[PDB]
């Protein structure tokens, strides 16, 4: 993007992507009757989409519970955001899982992202991400873990939710190499599975304790190494003036400028 | 007739104050008209000094008042004008009119017309002490503004007198300026101030307002001055107080109209003068320039300056008035470059080369402008653009005579004065913004500059000169010749002052309007020049005194208002309801078209993106347009905010959101119009934030009002966020500053820094102590949060502030100002805001902020606390507030609906003797009565009624007592009411009901245990307060009397959740442990307000689910009218002054013809409230509509009076009641209003409870209440909310009720919400409960823990701790946990108990009083305070340290501390022989100790703490 020209024309998309969030297509298929149905609330997709952006992807991770003697329903009850920068293409976010005690009380239910561009398969990158985290951390279950798109389509939003099989989560693993057509990577990795919606109880939001989401701007802070905390905070739009300080710290004058016309009339408070 | 449409346009008048009003002119004596090429010449030569009048000599500055000799030291004659004025002045408060022209400064004698009334506030060992005077002067310019208020503050300080201009903010500063003395201040800001309403609290000793040059008038400026005008004239004569007036303007006529209109009398009010008396003679010269071609008067205009500048070029002055910064020094260097391209001609204008002290400009050089190249030159430059000590400086030659061509703006004139041989005024015109075009600056600022030519001494006559246009230099000569009418230009804004009466309720309907018209100037002016404003003299018979015209002008007004929404106003009502829209126009000053906008274009979701446009489309820069010139610099302001400005491109709305971004920023600009109209759209900038965000903090949109608080604090700071929080501290070396910002490095990380720990990182180790100086002197709040389930709808959160920062006055100020929110969880629905200021003096003390917030049925993890200092920007402090342990409270089930049974008669009963004491009262019993008889009357049972405040469960208890009585003749009662003077009313009843007619003695608990065990047993029904029923059988066991009660009734319980509620609560227990233990059955009454949880009550009293009778509010013989008024100024001073006109208003709508009882904040503020009732009569012309009877009828019930205005108060009708009424005086107006010979009656919040007289209204006023421990004020209780509004009670007679309830917005959902449903209630023996526990250790009834879980097992706690537990700190509803919480708090109460040596518990299981416990709960006083007491005990003990010990009790922890008392608190401990260590003057303690001295002494006090002395007596 052109740091600058680029800059405006998507601030200025994004100053109304609420529109969208009353245009939303669920993902209705054939079901496999034996896994679990993901139930999502309105409003928190509502939020994590408004603050997105259409062509660089954001990613949020999905927590929540099942409801006790209903099994195979997944309530998704909260949504955390790491520090991250993502592509137009994916999402780049560090290693480090969200802990808390808050969210002690719920199982990671996977990740979900936004999509600029509709493709009615898994991202690739999508596929070997989640394979990359059960590549090194147990937490994630492979019945219990899924991997949401949500694409921005024309003023409106189109989401999928999917569950990998057993070689999907093989090669996602096996798989380095970061363009969209790696070869091994075929639709034999994913299985897409029921996710619903939710007027039916309240999600709420997860920020680091210090920091931002959107490092999209700041290709310095973020670094695979670096390390988070995290609060029931709301993330801020994508391009709040907390993730752009450098151009809110752009600022070039000398300071005697109000030599010019000094008249000074106020009269007033 | 009805409305006339009228269209105000083309009826006020284009170029204000440039019109020239009158359309002739008349040249002066030597007048001189001329023609050349391109430039015609007007001269005029001075006119004749008026002779010396026969013997009229100026008065000596000894002659004239001494006590006004006062800071006119070394004046020793006066002035012509001076000695013509001062007989006027100090022997005359006639509204004052002084005309004359530029010279004879008026100020002085201004002064002596201010020095009546500040001699009238003088004494003989003391001074003018500021306690009765303050007077405004109103003056146009800031420049005036500055040198007045500083040249009259170290003028009059000889006296002392506090001169302050009226320039600081609402709140920032109201505290510091209420100890401002009289002030100068702008008619504009004193507009705002008067449209917010702060101005009301220093207005009543406001005594006089001089108006210095109201020649503003002519300019469309005038508005605002002609509102205050009408404003002053208008409510001084509701006030029937006057109001001191000075007014000034220059030499010109209709002079009586501006008499007329200022209610300046043309007899001796007036001051008028011709021009011919100038001390230094003017000599005019006017050069209209008839040249088309601007190019070529371009060249041609600095020619006639450069010929001019030949014409002084010798020994003589010239002052060169330029309109721009730029253009200033452009226009000198160009007399340099002529006097060199002519050959040193005119130049070498010293007396040689070195003579004439060419050395003075020499040695001086270095400066900081090019002004040091002028200085080599006979020319120079000087303006606060060039800068402001170089200013000073440059005055300092100036006076030194030593430049003899001083190039300078306006400003600087109309500044600090300095007089010329020849003043210049190059052009006279400038580019107005606001037309965003060149048009003619008006007329008093060439009055103020031309008036500069000649000097008071240096010179005899002096000549100035005016380069103008052709078409337009006649009216300039019109204006220094007094042929310059003055008219009004409001005839534009006559809609927006319109809208500000309304909302200030100083306009009701377009009759007040009308009213107030009256008292404009365009009601004298429109009328001595009809045919002028449009007013046709056939027309103006048809309506003489035009009342039709006023009204089709008044139309205009209606329906534009309307129309923008800021009033809803009606066809034929003729009265006009503002809301917010409109009170945001008048407390911001917005305009009503503006307003209108704000409420199209403002939503919920809006972001800085679209807020750009919203704030480039404000109407109030409509005519400022992006020039040819400034669209190339357009793209370059958009290629550098970091804001996107693809909103809008090369046009006004790009330019003016662009500038703002600029203006942000800190962003330089090339052009002079682009610097100007940047200025001024910045300036408007600000005021149209605060009004967006006032709109948005109203209707609740969350992230938009953030974000405006933030943009409003942005434009203040003249940064955006990205500079550093070290930015808002301007005491940063930038260097430093940049350094550390540069860094990715939290501010919000810096505190954990020492010293040098700061510079550590920013490699500034020698810095590090202003680093963390800086670091801690940043504003910081830290804040906890207790919370509670009240209901399932909303919980209670309170608050606790303490500081993180040290305060400083420069960086502080007088108090910190917060606005906090109570918002949503994704920040989306505000459920409040309120908006706070800790005051310096209030400083690092936590004050408990109290608030409720709603829930839902999808219930959210978490709500959110924000907190913002007001206008620190980068400034925030967050509170998540976590539901995650939430236990929902259990929801009440539904209250008994009231079956219509066959109205029942006191015929029901079968007793005669009964029947007697109904029958000569009323024909039927209520239903609720009549549904609870079959109960209360004909059963034995438990009966429990819990009915809204006026059902009557009074009268069931008093079935009841029918039944007892029936039942057993020598039957004992016990009535136990928590109120005091409600029971001593009951008993009062009772005495007379039953010792009289049914002739059973009736007795009343008093204090003496002996005499009233002798009371109880001896009478038959038992009257007592709920400690006074404890402390006498708390061994009851051993009282025989008392098992042999037959018949208890607790009356009004439902003040358990509310305070005295636990004693009575235990003691219901005990009472309880009677009809169980005893043997023997007792009747269980138990009465109750409203009630949602009824049940658990019930059974924890015994009652069946049949015998509790639940009602809602909806179930009472009268319906309601309830009314609730929202006051949006939080100050307590200001709301109650201000919100007085609603009150007497509120009769008038709904109970102007019925009884009005006003319920007020203080025992004061009843009289205050009740002398601006009968004031507000006056004005509204029903005059006594209060008396119901002859005056002569008066006298016989007037003759007891005390209070001297008590009399007149009854002669209109309306009564007081509070402490202070003796009690004969309270009963005789009781009987007056009883009777129905009074109406409305000034009751205070003390006299809530004690009075018979009931109303048809009831209107509460101030809701919040002052308390001094705490310095702060909170709001009423809910069981006073209850009683004052069933106070209303007109059964008798009303079809319904009136109830009217006026307080803050916070304490407005307050009522809406907890008045309609029930109350809750809780018992508090778990936060009291040493003295429960430790009566029956000392009686041996809980001896063990056992027993102490036995005897709270029989609680109204067990029961409801159970049912919500964690409201009650229980996070376990279970029975395993309700356990659990109860024998935990009985293990810690009773450890705590032994820990204080107040009983020993044996092995941990048994329990054993000791001698503490035994003299605590023999003298029923708590044992922490008795523990105090064992701590201050010693052998060498004497009375001086005995009564500090025994005064510290908690028993003496009721007395408060009251209004202001901190100043005679301690003037009363001087004057008592006993001094205190560190006398505390908010401390009861050393109050008391205090009161005891009184008491030894003998010393009479007020009557007021002599009511707290025989208390604590």
């Amino acid at each position: 993007f052109s740091s600058k020209t680029e800059w405006r024309v998507r601030a200025i998309s994004a100053a109304n992507l609420h529109l969208r969030t009353n245009h939303i297509y669920v993902s209705s298929d054939d079901i496999k009757e034996t896994g679990y149905t993901y139930i999502l609330p309105k409003n928190v997709l509502k939020k994590f989409i408004c603050i997105s952006d259409l062509r660089a992807q954001i990613a949020g991770y999905l927590y929540g519970v099942s409801p006790p003697d209903n099994p195979q329903v997944k309530e998704i009850r909260c949504i955390v955001m790491v520090p991250q920068w993502g592509t137009h293409q994916t999402v780049h976010l560090p290693g480090q899982l969200p802990q808390h005690e808050y969210l002690k009380e719920m199982e990671p239910l996977g990740w979900i992202h936004t999509q600029p561009n509709e493709s009615p398969q898994l991202s690739p990158q999508d596929v070997t991400t989640h394979a990359k985290i059960m590549a090194d951390n147990p937490s994630w279950d492979g019945e219990k873990t899924i991997i949401i798109t949500c694409s921005f389509t024309p003023g409106s939003c189109t989401l999928t939710a999917y569950k990998l099989t057993p070689s999907g989560y093989e090669w996602g693993r096996q798989n380095t190499d970061k363009g969209n057509n790696p070869k091994g990577y075929l639709p034999s990795h994913y299985e897409r599975v029921q996710m619903l919606l939710s007027d039916r109880f309240l999600g709420f939001f997860m920020v680091p304790a210090q920091s931002s989401w959107n490092y999209n701007f700041m290709g310095v802070r973020h670094d695979p190494n670096m390390k988070y905390e995290l609060q029931l905070a709301n993330p801020k739009e994508f391009y709040h003036e907390v993730h752009r300080p450098s151009h809110f710290l752009n600022f070039a004058l000398l300071q005697e400028g109000e030599v010019y016309s000094a008249d000074r009339e106020d009269l007033y408070a | 007739a009805p409305r006339q449409v009228l269209d105000l346009e083309d009826l006020v008048f284009t170029q204000g104050s440039h019109f020239m009003a009158n359309k002739r002119c008349q040249l002066p004596d030597g007048s001189f008209r001329r023609q050349r090429k391109g430039y015609e010449e007007v001269h005029v030569p001075a006119l004749k000094p008026k002779p010396f009048g026969s013997e009229e000599q100026l008065l000596p500055v000894e002659k004239l008042p001494k006590y006004a000799q006062a800071g006119f030291e070394g004046f020793k004659t006066l002035n012509r004008i001076q000695s013509k004025l001062y007989r006027a002045a100090l022997e005359t408060d006639e509204n004052l009119l002084l005309c004359a022209p530029t010279g004879a400064g008026k100020t002085n004698v201004a002064l002596m017309c201010m020095l009546r009334e500040i001699g009238k506030h003088i004494n003989m060992d003391g001074t003018i002490n500021v306690d009765d005077f303050k007077i405004i002067y109103i003056a146009p310019m800031r420049s005036l503004v500055q040198e007045m208020v500083g040249s009259f503050g170290k003028r009059l300080a000889t006296y002392g007198i506090t001169v302050a201009e009226l320039t600081g903010d609402h709140q920032l500063c109201k505290e510091e300026i209420s100890a401002t003395q009289i002030i100068v201040c702008t008619p504009e800001k004193w507009d705002i101030i008067t449209r917010k309403g702060g101005e009301r609290t220093y207005t009543q000793l406001v005594r006089l307002i001089i108006l210095d040059e109201i020649h503003l008038l002519h300019d469309d400026r005038g508005p605002v001055l002609e509102a205050l005008v009408a404003r002053a004239i208008r409510n001084i004569e509701m006030t029937q107080e006057d109001v001191r007036l000075i007014g000034l303007s220059a030499t010109l006529p209709n002079y009586e109209d501006v008499a007329t209109f200022l209610r300046v009398d043309p007899a001796k009010g007036l001051f008028y003068f011709d021009n011919s008396f100038r001390p230094v003679p003017l000599e005019q010269t006017y050069v209209g320039i008839t040249e088309k071609k601007a190019i070529k008067r371009f060249q041609i205009m600095n020619e006639i300056v450069y010929e001019k500048i030949m014409e002084h070029a010798g020994k003589n002055q010239v002052l060169v008035f330029v309109h721009s910064r730029k253009e200033t020094g452009k226009t000198a260097r160009a007399i340099r470059d002529m006097c060199l391209e002519k050959d040193t001609l005119g130049l070498f204008l010293r007396e040689g080369s070195a003579s004439t002290e060419v050395l003075r400009t020499e040695a001086e050089q270095c400066k900081n402008l090019e002004l040091k190249d002028l200085l080599p030159y006979g020319f120079a430059i000087h303006h606060a653009g060039m800068t402001r000590v170089d200013r000073t400086l440059v005055e300092d030659l100036f006076a030194d005579k030593h430049i003899q061509v001083l190039v300078s703006t306006a400003t600087l004139a109309w500044g600090v004065n300095l007089p010329a041989h020849t003043v210049i005024i190059k052009g006279t015109q400038v580019y107005s913004p606001e037309k965003g075009r060149w048009t003619e600056l008006g007329a008093l600022d060439i009055l103020q500059m031309l008036g500069r030519a000649g000097r008071p001494q240096y010179d005899t006559k002096g000549e100035g000169i005016l380069i103008t246009s052709h078409g337009e230099l006649q009216y300039y000569l019109s204006l220094l010749n007094q042929q310059l009418p003055i008219e009004s230009q409001m005839v534009s804004k006559l809609p927006d002052m319109l809208n500000a009466e309304i909302v200030l309720g100083n306009v009701q309907n377009a009759k007040d309007a009308v009213n107030w018209l009256g008292y404009a100037y365009l009601y004298i002016r429109m009328l001595r020049s009809p045919t002028l404003y449009g007013i046709s003299h056939d027309d103006l018979k048809g309506d003489p005194l035009l009342d039709q015209r006023r009204l089709d002008l008044v139309h205009t007004a209606a329906l534009m208002l309307d129309k923008n929404n800021l009033v809803k106003y009606d066809k034929k009502t003729g009265n006009f309801q503002v809301t917010e829209l409109g009170r945001i126009a008048s407390h911001y000053y917005i305009t009503n078209d503006t307003v209108q906008t704000y409420n199209q274009l403002l939503k919920p979701t809006l972001s800085e993106i679209e807020l750009f446009r919203v704030f480039s489309l404000s109407s109030e820069f409509k005519n400022i347009t992006v020039r040819e010139e400034e669209k190339l610099e357009l793209q370059k302001l958009l290629e550098r905010v970091p804001i996107p400005v693809k909103e809008s491109i090369e046009e006004p709305s790009a330019k003016i959101n662009v500038l703002l971004q600029a203006f942000i920023s800190q962003l330089k600009l090339e052009g002079f119009a682009l610097m100007a109209d940047m200025v001024y759209v910045t300036q408007s900038a600000g005021r149209l934030m605060r009004a967006i965000f006032e709109i948005v903090l109203n209707r609740g949109w969350a992230q938009l009002t953030d974000k405006t608080l933030n943009l409003c604090k942005m434009i203040d700071k003249r940064m955006w966020q990205s500079m550093c929080p070290l930015r808002q501290f301007r005491k940063l070396p930038e260097e430093v500053v940049k350094k550390i910002e540069k860094k990715n490095f939290p501010f919000e990380r810096l505190y954990d820094l020492n010293h040098n720990e700061i510079g550590e990182l920013i490699r500034m180790p020698k810095m590090g102590k202003t680093i963390h100086k800086y670091v801690h002197l940043f504003p910081k709040l830290e804040l906890s949060v207790h919370l509670q389930p009240i209901t399932r709808s909303t919980l209670k959160v309170e608050l606790t502030i303490t500081p993180d920062f040290q305060w400083d006055e420069k960086v502080h100020g007088s108090s910190e100002a917060f606005w906090i929110l109570v918002e949503d969880v994704d920040s989306e629905v505000i459920l409040h805001h309120e908006y706070f200021l800790l005051k310096a003096k209030y400083a690092q003390d936590e004050h408990l902020i109290t608030f409720f917030v709603p829930v839902f049925e999808p219930l959210p993890p978490q709500y959110f606390i924000r907190v913002v200092s007001d206008r620190w920007l980068s400034c925030e402090t967050q509170l998540p507030v976590s539901f995650r342990h939430l236990i929902l409270p259990e929801k009440y089930p539904p209250p008994t609906e009231l079956l219509d049974l066959q109205p029942l008669p006191v015929s029901a009963l079968r007793n005669s003797a009964f029947e007697s004491l109904y029958q000569d009262k009323f024909p039927f019993f209520n239903p609720i009565q009549t549904q609870v008889f079959n109960t209360v009357y004909n059963s034995d049972d438990n009966v429990f009624v819990g009915a809204p405040t006026g059902s009557g469960k009074t009268i069931c208890a008093e079935f009841a007592i029918l039944r007892m009585l029936l039942q057993s003749s020598e039957g004992r009662c016990v009535y136990i009411t928590p109120m005091e003077a409600l029971a001593e009313q009951v008993y009062m009843d009772w005495y007379e009901k039953f010792q009289d007619r049914l002739n059973k003695k009736v007795v009343l608990l008093t204090g003496e245990t002996s005499t009233d065990l002798k009371l109880l047993g001896k009478g038959n029904i038992i009257i007592s307060t709920p400690e006074k029923w404890d402390i006498l059988s708390r061994r009851w066991k051993q009282r025989k009397n008392v098992q042999n009660i037959n018949l208890f009734v607790v009356d009004e319980v439902h003040l358990i959740g509310g305070e005295n509620g636990p004693v009575l609560e235990v003691i219901c227990s005990r009472m309880r442990y009677i009809s169980s233990q005893i043997e023997r059955p007792i009747r269980i009454v138990a009465l109750s307000s409203s009630l949602s949880n009824a049940k658990d009550v019930a059974h924890w009293l015994g009652c069946s689910a049949t015998s509790t009778f639940n009602f809602h509010p909806n179930v009472r013989p009268v319906p309601l009218e309830l009314h609730i008024q929202g006051f949006n100024i939080s100050h307590t001073q200001t709301r109650l002054l201000s919100m007085a006109k609603p009150v007497y208003h509120a009769i008038t709508k709904h109970s102007p013809k019925k009884p009005v009882i006003v319920f007020v904040p203080s025992r004061k503020q009843t009289r205050l409230t009740a002398i601006d009732i009968l004031t507000t009569c006056a004005a509204d012309i029903q005059r006594q509509r209060f008396l119901h009877c002859t005056e002569k009828d008066l006298i016989p019930y007037l003759e007891k009076l005390s209070d001297s205005t008590l009399k007149e108060t009854l002669l209109n009708g309306v009564g007081y009641l509070h402490e202070g009424l003796s009690p004969m005086e309270r009963r005789l107006v009781e009987q007056l209003f009883s009777s129905g010979a009074i109406q409305v009656v000034v009751a205070s919040r003390s006299l809530c409870w004690g009075m018979n007289v009931a109303a048809h209204l009831v209107i509460i006023m101030d809701t919040q209440y002052y308390n001094g421990k705490i310095h702060a004020y909170v709001d009423y209780p809910i069981y006073d909310v209850l009683q004052m509004v069933g106070h209303a009670n007109r059964p008798l007679q009303d079809d319904e009720g009136r109830c009217v309830i006026m307080c803050q917005g916070s304490k407005k959902d307050f009522f809406k919400k907890f008045l309609y449903e029930p109350l809750p209630v809780e018992s508090h023996l778990d936060h009291c409960m040493h003295d429960h526990f430790n009566a029956e250790i000392v009686t041996k009834t809980i001896e063990n823990k056992q027993d102490a879980v036995d005897y709270l097992t029989w609680t109204f706690l067990y029961r409801r701790m159970t049912q919500n537990p964690n409201y009650y700190n229980l996070q376990g509803i279970s029975h395993r946990h309700l356990s659990d919480h109860l024998s935990e708090l009985v293990e810690q109460t009773l450890s705590d108990l032994e820990q204080s040596k107040c009983i020993s518990i044996e092995d941990e299981m048994d329990v054993a009083p000791l001698n503490l416990g035994m003299i605590a709960a023999y003298y029923y006083i708590n044992y922490t305070t008795i523990e105090l007491f064992s701590m201050s005990l010693n052998a060498k003990t004497k009375v001086r340290g005995l009564i500090e010990i025994i005064s510290n009790a908690a028993e003496y922890e009721n007395i408060p501390i009251r209004h202001h008392e901190d100043n005679l608190l301690r003037q009363l401990a001087q004057k008592v022989p006993h001094k205190l260590n560190n006398p505390k003057f908010n401390d009861p303690h050393v109050k008391t100790n205090l009161l005891l001295q009184a008491h030894l002494s003998r010393m009479q006090l007020s009557a007021e703490l002599q009511s707290d002395t025989e208390e604590i007596l």
